[PDB]
């Protein structure tokens, strides 16, 4: 979990969105590194999300 | 038990050619067990028909 520096487009509106409703930033990339939808899961144990 | 018996039915109904069901039960506490888990196991839709 090393610190990565990461901006763009999404990260201004996600700012301006903080500044106007008083939030706070957190962001984390995501250790799946993918959207993670709907997927069958192996042995068929139970539906969920990644 | 009721829990292994509504998946035995869902497996037979996998086969026959058949999808699209329908059930009715009575207001019991042991049947409302077995309508919880009917409807978790539809919400449960990641594998199967
Ligand atoms: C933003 O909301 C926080 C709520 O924790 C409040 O403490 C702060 O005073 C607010 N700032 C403004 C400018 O309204």
């Amino acid at each position: 979990t090393v610190p990565q520096c990461c901006y763009g487009f999404c990260i201004d509106l996600l700012i301006k969105l903080a500044r106007t409703m008083n939030f706070t930033y957190e962001v984390h990339l995501v250790a799946d590194g993918k959207f993670g939808t709907q997927e069958r899961v192996n042995n068929s144990n139970k539906k969920e999300w990644n | 038990s009721i829990q292994q018996q509504a998946t035995v039915m869902l497996k037979i109904m996998q086969d026959y050619d058949w999808h699209v069901f329908s059930l009715v039960t009575t207001i019991f506490p042991g049947y409302r067990e077995f309508i919880s888990f009917v409807k978790t196991t539809v919400d449960n839709s990641f594998v199967g028909w």
